[PDB]
DNA sequence: AACGACGTCTAAGAAACCATTAA
RNA sequence: AUAAUGGUUUCUUAGACGUCGUUU
């Protein structure tokens, strides 16, 4: 038989990678972060942990106090990522931030969880009119983004939450499309906007929004590959990535 | 494939039991067109019943039993609802209006506590006027009170319940009641109101409006759960409870307890130990022994919302003998995955995205200890108008179906039985006119359960039944 | 290494209110 | 409270870790 399910995860093909390690608490290397604002992502560990440039490191730390800088190598980075939470979160900015690299698409948090929102001025380009399609009644075309009717100053444009997830020994990417309302201090005055917006995503209405959010984030489905994006690419800590573009699915037992 | 997960089933469909044995997955259609359960046997051979409202409130309730005696039409829903054909004409027993001994006035009073916002003292005193009627229990089955929205500042505040307090301060006077607010008088459609407030009450007159089919009697289903109350020194109070659902003999029986005798005192985390986690099985199993004849459960299907500990697990072990098997499942409703339909190849197109969510009664394995199970979907055979088009019973909330995972803690196999008893204990519940419910049965009962025994501290410690908090 | 006492990360729930009414 | 569950925002709990200490 043939019924299938389709999901919103896409598998991760990388076991390992590299990182450095300075040799010399959480609270205060966040403070230093949030105050240098580096180009590089950090965390703190039994030995403080980050993915960038050396110059970044010596503007966060003073010379007279980085003992060494090593290279770590975090093997099995499954079972590495469900051991431990900063793991977890260092991994999803890593991917993240080597997904989102030479393209045109902005990045928002809320309630640590990552979207993926289309910007306002560039709103008519090519690459983001197979989604305007899937968005738009019958055979017109949708406003991607816009302001909202009765709101004074709130806007609104389409976003996609993405997340990892570790399940038996693999890891997956969530996706899951939303209407990303922006000041993020006024999102409830939305909600009925929101409903009305998303009251007619049938099946099929919601599979080609995934399809086309998919083909934005990657730019390439089908043949049965897979897309290698790189996060850093200008050090020596550098984070490479191979992404698998076929959503997870199922088929009937027959 | 690299993202090829394993192979999916379903599990067809819960399938209801009516009068002289009749299968009918629509419950509704079902109770129409054949006779409720309890009516083979006549247990209910009257539905008396009594009224308790304001100084100037009668003529709502008059109406109320008036439509409820008239038919109906459906007007919102109509791939769904059936038309109601009076009480009379569905459930073959009649509705004999209170007398004039029946229509009792609550005092006038009631308003003027209600007037400064105290929702104790209204309760009690809203008792104490219906304690006037317990002498003449056999006169009437089920008591109607009606309460205006004139008191509705003393509804719901600080985390006070009036409908729980009074449920929980009759409880001890054998009495079943049922509340009508306004809600249910203004609601646009009224075959809806009609039919749920009908089956509410032939419930809770001691009938049966329905019951599944195709359960075995060797088999006992157990589901806990808590709530939360904030005290005065910075105190957490977790007040947990079971529920379990009986076959019995020939009837259906659905109890819930309380965790709290002479134990616990947690004031914590919502979990047990090992002496809490005994002490609570020992009551399900004497009561499982009691209402069957000298036999233990040979399963037993302990669900709840949170984890298991190793000590519960041992408890639960220890609790039951060796020739018995318990399955630890642990239910999740939160989730990041969903799933979407896509038909195979038919005719010449290729495959596309369907125009109907994904199948109900439809599971995924995911690892070797986790699953999803799908509660909400598409259910084919329920339309009233053309018979080819699947119901989607949420399609007014969600555009799509949010999926619930199995967590299980002990056990082995396949995920056939755990999800068919989920899938058939969600059909059950007759509090709801609806085709289904998101959760079992047995999670749903212990939640409202144990919001009453929180309500109430100084709850008497016997077992009551479904009916009297329904 | 003696057992607290205090900070981060995550995953899960429960009160307490809003809303509309099945391609 | 005839009823279904979709949002929003808080709070709590449980794990994982770290840091002086502290006891001894
Ligand atoms: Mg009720």
């Amino acid at each position: 038989s043939f019924p299938a399910l389709r999901t919103n995860a896409l598998p991760v093909v990388t076991q390992s990678i590299r990182c450095g390690v300075v040799t010399l608490t959480f609270s205060e290397l966040k403070e230093r972060i949030s105050q240098k604002s580096p180009k590089a992502l950090l965390t703190y560990t039994e030995k403080v942990l980050f993915l960038g440039g050396e110059p970044e490191i010596r503007k966060i730390f003073s010379n007279d106090e980085i003992n060494s800088i090593g290279q770590y190598y975090i093997d099995e980075i499954a079972q590495s990522v469900a051991a431990s939470t900063f793991l977890k979160s260092f991994v999803e900015e890593a991917i993240l931030t080597a997904l989102l690299r030479e393209k045109p698409i902005l990045h928002r948090v809320r309630h640590r969880t990552h979207y993926a929102v289309i910007p306002n001025a560039s709103a008519k380009d090519d690459r983001f009119l197979d989604l305007r399609k899937a968005v738009g009644f019958k055979g017109d075309l949708g406003y991607i983004t816009g302001n909202v009717t009765n709101a004074k100053e709130l806007s609104w444009a389409e976003a996609v939450s993405i997340r990892l997830e570790e399940r038996g020994g693999k890891l997956w990417i969530m996706l899951k499309p939303e209407i990303w309302i922006k000041p993020l201090d006024r999102r409830e005055e939305a909600t009925d906007f929101i409903r009305s917006r998303r009251r007619y995503r049938f099946n099929q209405c919601s599979y080609q929004i995934l399809d086309a959010w998919i083909k934005i984030l990657f730019g390439s489905i089908g043949g049965g590959g897979t897309v290698n994006i790189s996060c850093f690419p200008d050090a020596e800590f550098k984070a490479e990535f191979e992404i698998g573009t076929r959503t997870a699915f199922s088929l009937g037992v027959g | 494939n690299l993202s090829q997960l394993a192979a999916h089933s379903t599990i067809p469909e819960p399938l209801l039991l009516f009068k002289d044995n009749r299968t009918d997955t629509h419950p509704l259609r079902g109770l129409s067109q054949y006779g409720p359960y309890s009516a083979c046997f006549n247990l209910p051979g009257q539905v008396r019943l009594a009224y308790l409202a304001p100084t100037e409130h009668m003529r709502k309730l008059d109406a109320i039993v008036r439509e409820l005696q008239n038919p109906a039409t459906p007007k919102e829903a109509t791939n769904y609802y059936v038309e109601y054909g009076g009480f009379e004409k569905v459930f073959k027993v009649p509705l004999v209006m209170p007398q004039e001994h029946l229509r009792c006035l609550a005092l006038d009073e009631c308003h003027g506590v209600a007037a400064n916002g105290n929702g104790l003292a209204l309760a009690d005193k809203i008792v104490q006027s219906m304690s006037g009627l317990f002498r003449q229990k056999h006169a009437f089955d089920v008591l109607l009170v009606y309460l205006p929205a004139s008191w509705k500042k003393c509804f719901e505040y600080d985390g006070f319940d009036l409908h729980d307090r009074i449920k929980a301060k009759v409880a001890p006077l054998n009495l079943p009641i049922q509340i009508i607010n306004d809600t249910a008088l203004t609601r646009q459609c009224r075959a809806n109101v009609m039919w749920g407030v009908s089956v509410a009450l032939y419930a809770k007159a001691g009938g049966i409006p329905w019951k599944l089919a195709d359960w075995d009697k060797d088999e006992a289903y157990i589901g806990l759960s808590y709530a939360i109350k904030k005290n005065a020194e910075g105190q957490e109070y977790t007040t947990c409870c079971s529920q379990v659902f009986d076959p019995d003999g020939t009837g259906f029986e659905f109890v819930a307890y309380d965790t709290r005798e002479f134990i616990t005192d947690r004031k914590g985390n919502p979990y047990l130990s090992y002496q809490e986690m005994q002490s609570v099985l020992s009551k399900s199993l004497h009561l499982y022994q009691s209402s069957h004849n000298g036999r233990m459960p040979r399963k037993i299907f302990i669900h709840k919302t949170t984890h298991f500990t190793e000590d519960e697990i041992q408890g639960a072990f220890d609790s039951f003998s060796s020739s018995t098997e318990i399955e630890l499942v642990q239910i999740i409703q939160s989730t990041n995955w969903y799933g979407l339909k896509v038909d195979g190849k038919k005719g010449d197109k290729p495959v596309a995205p369907a125009s109907y969510p994904v199948d109900r009664g439809l599971y995924q394995p995911l690892t070797e200890s986790e699953c999803l199970l799908w509660t909400q979907g598409s259910v084919m055979g329920v339309n009233q108008q053309n018979p080819g088009q699947p119901v989607f019973k949420e399609a007014a909330l969600t555009p799509l179906p949010n999926p619930i995972m199995l967590r299980r803690f002990s056990g082995n196999g396949g995920w056939h039985a755990t999800c068919s008893s989920i899938l058939a204990l969600t059909k059950v519940d007759w509090n709801n006119n609806t085709l289904y419910k998101k959760l079992p049965v047995t999670l749903v009962y212990s939640q409202v359960f144990a919001d009453v025994v929180k309500q109430t501290p100084e709850i008497v410690n016997e077992i009551y039944d479904y009916r009297f908090f329904m």
